[PDB]
């Protein structure tokens, strides 16, 4: 692959919502970019992303 | 206009009548002067207020978040959104524009009617106690002091009182 910021390797990221009292089980023998931090969320509604230079 | 009064058989309005939309101008021995008719001005200001408030009130306003959330391989949905977005703007732009054009005609005809109705109100009070000059004025066949003019302006003109004095002046004009 073409170099982007010096790198020809790529990093592909994935996400999920982990319900209260569920568990997430990772198994990897290589190439794993593991979590250290995660984020607590409660969502009571929606909007969108605005594009603005202000 | 539709009702023939404003910019019709009454040519031009009155800079000198500052205190209302429609009213009177009297002229007698004591002096001349302007007076706003408050009943018909207040009615009209009630109607036009109500008109304006409804055009604004009746609009239903919901929360909407509108952005560009589709990527470079979702151009077909992005175009569905554009057709939708653009479509509603065409609708609202046409309705707003015509709504304003159409209610602007009705508001001016309303005023025309209001003025014609006031003229007819004085007409019906005075009957033959006054000549009808046809430019919106009445020439009285009797002497009409300030308290008489007030009686015309507040809808309590006493035709009987002046009726005799008037017909003697009409009989007299037949010479
Ligand atoms: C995620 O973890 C929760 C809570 O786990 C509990 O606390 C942790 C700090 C550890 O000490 C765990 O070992 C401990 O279980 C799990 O939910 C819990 O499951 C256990 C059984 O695995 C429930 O215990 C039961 O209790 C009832 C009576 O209350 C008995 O009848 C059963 O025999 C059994 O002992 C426990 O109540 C429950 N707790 C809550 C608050 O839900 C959860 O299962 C786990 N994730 C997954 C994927 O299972
Ligand atoms: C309408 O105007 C007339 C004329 O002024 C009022 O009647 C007179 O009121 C004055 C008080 O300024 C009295 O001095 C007279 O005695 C009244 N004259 C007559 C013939 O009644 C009258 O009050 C007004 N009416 C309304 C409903 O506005």
């Amino acid at each position: 692959r073409s170099k982007v910021n010096g790198q020809s390797g790529r990093m592909e990221f994935f996400w999920t919502i982990l319900k209260p009292n569920d568990a997430i089980n990772f198994e990897s023998n290589g190439n794993f970019i593991a979590p250290e931090y995660a984020y607590k969320i409660v969502k009571k509604g929606d909007s969108t992303i605005m594009k603005s230079e202000l | 206009g539709l009702f023939g009064a404003i910019a019709g058989f009454i040519e031009g309005g009155w800079q000198g009548m500052v205190d209302g939309w429609y009213g009177y101008h009297h002229s007698n021995e004591q002096g001349s002067g302007y007076a706003a008719d408050k009943e018909s001005t207040q009615k009209a200001i009630d109607g036009v207020t109500n008109k304006v408030n409804s055009i604004i009130d009746k609009m239903n306003t919901q929360f909407e978040a509108v952005g560009r959330e589709f990527n470079n391989l979702e151009r077909r949905i992005e175009n569905l959104n554009k057709k939708m977005e653009d479509g509603f703007l065409d609708v609202w732009t046409y309705n707003a524009e015509l709504l304003v054009l159409m209610e602007n005609e009705r508001t001016l005809d309303f005023h025309d009617s209001n003025v014609k109705n006031l003229y007819d109100k004085v007409r019906l009070q005075l009957r033959d106690n006054a000549k009808e000059l046809g430019n919106g004025c009445f020439e009285f066949y009797h002497k009409c002091d300030n308290e008489c003019m007030e009686s015309v302006r507040n809808g309590t003109y006493d035709y009987p009182q002046y009726s005799e004095e008037a017909r003697l002046k009409r009989e007299e004009i037949s010479s």
